[PDB]
RNA sequence: CCUGAUAUUGAAAUUCGGCACAGCUAGCUGUGUUGGCUUUCUAACCCGCACCACUUAUCGUGGUGGGAGACAGUGUCAGGCGGGCAGUUU
RNA sequence: ACUUGAGUGCAGAAGAGGAAAGUGGAAUUCCAUGUGUAGCGGUGAAAUGCGCAGAGAUAUGGAGGAACACCAGUGGCGAAGGCGACUUUCUGGUCUGUAACUGACGCUGAUGUGCGAAAGCGUGGGGAUCAAACAGGAUUAGAUACCCUGGUAGUCCACGCCGUAAACGAUGAGUGCUAAGUGUUAGGGGGUUUCCGCCCCUUAGUGCUGCAGCUAACGCAUUAAGCACUCCGCCUGGGGAGUA
């Protein structure tokens, strides 16, 4: 079925290390049978509050379509060894 | 988990055993065993210091890899042993290099693992890497303590540790007795915890099996005339008579701390123990 | 050399506290009513947080000081009667910032009550 | 647009000291969109898109 | 569960009649396909209780349509039985 | 066993007190001399810490590392616990 | 042979119905330093206690464990006990409209068997808050009492048990039936469907007010305590006694 995968980014890494991380994230959300609906962005943006002490951060947004169960949870387990996301949240 | 007994004796009245499912291929691997021979107390002078010891079954020790070398190869995991000189058990895994070592087991394994330093070193069970390397909260054990010495602290059955944080050049660690301690960052850590985790349950049950792992009884203070004990005989039982309980040598036992001040333990023990 | 802090009062139902400090909060002056001699049953009168934050305005005065910002919390009274206090003894109040620890729905409270 | 959560509009019609939300009797909605309305400010507040103590 | 494209091949398969979703016949095939497939949740989890007053419910409805099948048919009730395994 | 004082034992600092009264209004300022507390660096010393040679020895010595570092171990002196053990009186 | 009951198929919604795994915010307690300093508390009044060896106040800090503010209301759901932060995989039942489908396939259930609020117990983890037992100060002629700072088993999780309550609508289930008004929730019927505008209807839960009737009276009164049918459970003065 159709999934979405939202993940804050934490800044200063997407001067050199920018598709270093969203091109590998997007290289194993979109795996296993998924053509992709859209990958895209909403921006470096503002946040509501403070969350590690960041006031800011890069949004992403990957819509994933697939038609396997659970073959997405190894983003829900490469999330915790990258250091690089600051929150996260799947749908659907 | 652990099989009961029925009571068709007195001997065997309570006494529980360890059911052994999680073993695979139960002879061992002919090139990897070097020999033991017992001694009760009986350092190099003949003579006997620690008490209560000897007997029992022959052993015969397996040589074990707690270096985690070899860098940067695949290791298959063939078949879970069993060790009969510690608590946890065994595995024999398989270097792509047809070098055939053992591993300390941790808690699920069958698969095939990896040792390397920052490759990508793949954080999973049974998988060491230094721990500069190693993400917050992550449970590891058998911890080196010096750098390329060998893993040492958490080696146990059902043993385990957590990474706290990262200091300026140390890391943070919580050991298994309540005891916050520095460990130098690169220190090895194989990621898990170890398994046969239903150990301290099994019953004894009987005053036999207790012998034959190599214990001898143990007399109590209270019944030695004073020749050799400070619990000396009286007329009758008799309350000990002391200000506090002592050891067989003079010094008390009950409460006093024995530890001295020594080097490199003081600047690193943040927190105490908890019992 | 202060120019602005903060001026903390804090006057549950058996005490007042004032505690006007710098922007860090370090304690420039503190004035409770038990500072001042309300020992009874006047520490639940509003008259005595009238006078228990005018002994830290001007206290804090000779720091150096002209405008704050005010932090209250109090099931009791002198919530709003000692605020105005701090315009009775020369010192600029604009902001007046109600703090409350109401919690997000845990931690049981205590259960003396026996009806 | 009751539906998503990924708009502007929670946040220019449910605030009223803290952020918390306000009534159906006071704002004015109906019944069956304010379960898609309430559920989506819970994921929109997780996702830091809105505060959950503003002032 | 079992979803409503697959639950179609069920039917098909025990059709000793012609064109009739609902029989002594094909139901009774649909509740064992559930059967099978609930008693597996009920082999991982075990906790739960509202499924197994939902299991114990469907049994005891297979068990008045299939003896409502030994009043009419001799050889199409034994049929059923030997087609599937249930007793 | 525990704890000081010095020896082996070096540089860099930063503050804090005793003198000295150096400024000359109980407490300020700032120089000449004394005793500390800390903080960091490496050159002694220490490692039942890693490969490497003597050698196809998990002892030892020699060698680039990595750790810890003027604390520890040790020598002399001094105080305090010490029926664990001894000599004797009753 | 018949298709109104009962069951499936297709078209559609509303859910705090369960069970494993992650994840997030706000308050409580304890440890680290400063600025800071004689009071913080508690009360009919007071203290016992913590504090002057630097307590509360006050900031960053980090350690834990537990509940789940605002939506939240008469709403919803499950046969009951009950279930309210979010996301994900797996998982039961009920309902709306009906073209289809074999064709009485029913209702009730003596034993049997399976879920059961909390407290309590067994073997292991983990332990912030609240806190029986317990020690303390006064109120009392007397005080575990009521009141106050303290406080352990317990509270939370995993596994195995015990099965009781004002376990209540103090009203057992199943079918048909008989004056009417006024709300509310999820669906369907007549409109340019005016969008939470509107009235026009039909069906299922949900509350209120009220004829005939029945009732000792109170009060029910279409969700009957009315008129009838089927089957089950129980009672026969109050203690003794749910005891032997
Ligand atoms: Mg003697
Ligand atoms: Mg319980």
């Amino acid at each position: 079925r159709t999934y979405e995968v939202m993940y804050i980014v934490r800044p200063n890494i997407e001067e050199d290390a920018k598709k270093a991380l969203v091109e590998r994230f997007n290289g194993i959300l979109a795996t296993e049978g998924a053509e992709v609906l859209e990958a895209k962005d909403w921006g470096k943006r503002r946040l509501a509050y403070e969350i590690n002490d960041f006031k800011d951060g890069f949004y992403n947004i990957v819509r994933v379509k697939s038609d396997n169960n659970k073959a997405t949870d190894e983003f829900q387990r490469l999330a915790k060894i990258s250091d690089d996301i600051i929150r996260y949240m799947v749908i659907r | 988990a652990i099989k009961k007994y029925k009571p068709i004796t007195n001997g065997r009245r309570n006494m529980t055993s360890l059911d052994f499912a999680e073993i695979t291929k139960t002879t061992p691997e002919k090139s990897l065993l070097k020999p033991l021979p017992k001694k009760a107390g009986r350092n190099n002078q003949g003579k006997l210091t620690v008490r209560h010891h000897g007997g029992g079954h022959k052993r015969q020790y397996r040589v074990i890899d707690f270096k985690r070398n070899k860098d940067g190869i695949n290791a298959k995991v063939d078949s879970i042993q069993y060790d009969p000189n510690r608590s946890a058990n065994i595995a024999l895994v398989v270097y792509a290099d047809g070098e055939k070592r053992y591993i300390i087991a941790p808690k699920g394994l069958e698969v095939g693992q990896i040792v390397e330093s920052g490759a990508e070193a793949d954080i999973k069970v049974g998988n060491a890497l230094p721990l500069q390397n190693i993400p917050v909260g992550t449970v590891v054990h058998n911890i080196e303590l010096k750098p390329g010495k060998g893993g040492q602290i958490a080696r146990s059955a059902g043993a385990s540790a957590q990474v706290l944080g990262k200091e300026g050049k140390y890391v943070l660690i919580r050991l298994r007795s309540g005891e916050v301690r520095m460990i130098l960052s690169t220190c090895r850590a194989t990621i898990g915890q170890v398994g046969n985790l239903q150990h301290e349950l099994v019953n004894v049950g009987k005053a036999g099996r207790s012998r034959w792992k190599g214990i001898r009884p143990t007399v109590r203070g209270s019944v030695m005339n004073p020749n050799d004990h400070p619990h000396g005989g009286g007329e009758g039982r008799a309350p000990i008579g002391r200000p506090s309980p002592m050891s067989p040598w003079g010094k008390p036992t009950l409460g006093k701390k024995t530890r001295r001040g020594k080097k490199s333990s003081d600047k690193l023990i943040v927190r105490g123990r908890k019992k | 050399n202060i120019e602005n802090g903060v001026a903390h009062i804090r006057s549950t139902f058996n005490n007042t506290i004032v505690t006007i400090t710098d922007e860090f909060g370090n304690a420039l002056s503190w004035s409770s009513a038990g500072a001042l001699g309300f020992k009874g049953s006047k520490k639940s009168t509003p008259f005595a947080a009238q006078m228990a934050s005018e002994t830290a305005s001007k206290s804090a005065m000779e720091h150096g000081l002209k405008t704050v910002e005010v932090t209250v919390k109090g099931p009791g009274p002198g919530r709003e009667s000692a605020i105005r206090a701090l315009q009775s003894a020369g010192l600029e109040v604009t902001a007046i910032r109600d703090v409350t620890p109401v919690p997000h729905n845990g931690c049981r409270p205590p259960k003396r009550r026996r009806v | 647009t009751h539906i998503d959560y990924k708009d502007t509009e929670l946040l220019k019609r449910f605030i009223s000291e803290r952020g918390k939300i306000l009534p159906r009797r006071v704002t004015g909605t109906s019944a069956k969109y304010q379960r898609m309305l309430t559920t989506a400010i819970k994921r929109s507040r997780h996702m830091a898109l809105l505060p959950y103590v503003k002032e | 569960a079992i979803s409503q494209e697959r639950k179609n091949e069920i039917i098909k398969e025990y059709r000793v009649h012609e064109t009739d979703t609902g029989s002594p016949e094909v139901q009774i095939a649909v509740l064992t396909a559930e059967i099978n497939a609930v008693n597996e949740h009920l082999r991982t989890h075990k906790k739960d209780h509202h499924s197994r007053r939902g299991l114990l419910k469907m049994v005891g409805r297979r068990r008045h349509l299939l003896n409502y099948l030994r009043s009419k048919d001799i050889q199409r009730y034994r049929e059923l039985i030997k087609s599937l395994g249930i007793r």
